[PDB]
């Protein structure tokens, strides 16, 4: 269904992976939580 | 700079402070990395190279 | 903060034009005639041999029992003609060369006397190259010169 | 620079000095074709270069996902959608200036201040 792809290590050169869906797809905090960076990409 | 900020705020209770002070085990870098920040990883004296094409 | 393996409760309790007919062209011709292709690679805008010369000439220029290698016929055939196709006067010149890149997916519809066409796939395709336009060579001396 | 080839020979034309008419001609050490010198300059060596700073900027550079976008406005397009990248001269001494490319006019500009 075209939901998940295999990606080798060469092809990996030409994609831009998100790290986790939520924290990264929607566009736009606990101090104990670690510090992350944005979906600027 | 962040390490000194943590070390300073530890009170004499703080058990790892009491092991640094006794010279017994551990040191500043250790407490700095546990509580404050881990700082710059590095490979051959240089920051992480561009293993992928132009990105890390 | 925990791992909840009882979720299998909820997930269990939630769910103009020129049209031309083409026919079974005679084969005996093709049984003796082989229709190849040819390309000149001199950029010479037209380069038709109409202006080449006359006459034109296109042609090519004890032990006991043993086991030999095995090989299919076509390669055995194709190999067994290492004489290339040539054109000359008796002095402008060209030399042929097998191409083999696209020998297959090319059937031909030559504009015959009429617009129609018998059906003809190309046998082979040849790359024809000029030669001796300046006709210099030190075939023997080349090694001598390239080692001065 | 700007090599010249023969025709009906197609090799490359070395320069053969005409002294008598006193100018430069290009021979062809295989077929005797000749012609003039369209310019008296013959050769360049180019130690310190400034090319490849835009290597392979194709009309698709806008279609490469991995390239970082940026917002600055093109001097021409005044559109504010542009990809960018460092100078493609993969050499150590190379500067770190940025070449932008507006997705609209495909105009190339630079982040420079020392020299635009
Ligand atoms: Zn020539
Ligand atoms: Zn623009």
């Amino acid at each position: 269904e075209g939901l998940v792809e295999y990606i080798d290590a060469e092809e990996e050169e030409s994609i831009l992976i998100a790290m986790q869906p939520e924290d990264l797809e929607p566009a736009e905090v606990d101090p104990a939580k670690r510090i992350r960076v944005s979906h600027h990409a | 700079k962040a390490g000194r900020l943590a070390e300073v705020n530890l009170k004499d209770l703080n058990n790892v402070k009491q092991m640094v002070m006794a010279g017994s085990k551990g040191s500043f870098i250790n407490i700095a990395q546990m509580s404050a920040c881990v700082g710059q990883q590095s490979v051959e004296g240089k920051r992480i190279a561009f293993g992928f094409v132009d990105r890390t | 903060f925990i791992k909840r393996d009882r979720m299998r409760r909820n997930f269990l309790r939630m769910r103009e034009y020129n049209e031309f007919p083409l026919r079974a062209i005679p084969k005996e011709d093709l049984e003796n005639m082989r229709t190849h292709l040819l390309k000149f690679q001199s950029k010479k805008k037209i380069n038709p041999v109409t202006d080449f010369h006359l006459p034109v000439r296109l042609h090519r220029k004890r032990k006991t029992r043993q086991l030999k290698v095995l090989d299919e016929n076509a390669k055995k055939l194709r190999f067994e003609e290492f004489y290339p196709w040539v054109m000359e006067d008796f002095y402008n010149t060209w030399v042929g060369s097998y191409e083999a890149g696209n020998s297959d997916s090319y059937v031909l519809l030559s504009v015959e006397d009429d617009g129609s066409f018998t059906m003809i796939p190309a046998d082979k395709v040849y790359k024809f190259t000029a030669r001796n336009k300046y006709a210099t060579l030190t075939i023997d001396e080349a090694e001598k010169r390239m080692d001065k | 620079t700007t090599f010249r080839f023969c025709r009906d020979c197609n090799n490359m034309l070395y320069p053969r000095e005409d002294k008598e008419n006193n100018r430069l001609l290009f021979e062809c050490r295989t077929c005797s074709y000749v012609e003039e010198a369209g310019s008296p300059l013959v050769y360049r060596h180019e130690l310190i270069t400034n090319i490849g700073e835009t290597a392979g900027v194709v009309q698709d550079i806008g279609s490469d996902p991995t390239l970082p976008r940026s917002d600055r406005e093109c001097p021409k397009c005044h559109s504010r959608e542009n990809v960018f990248f460092q100078s493609q001269q993969r050499r150590k001494d190379t500067s770190m200036v940025l070449f932008f490319v507006c997705l609209s006019c495909s105009h190339i500009f630079t982040s420079d201040q020392k020299n635009k």
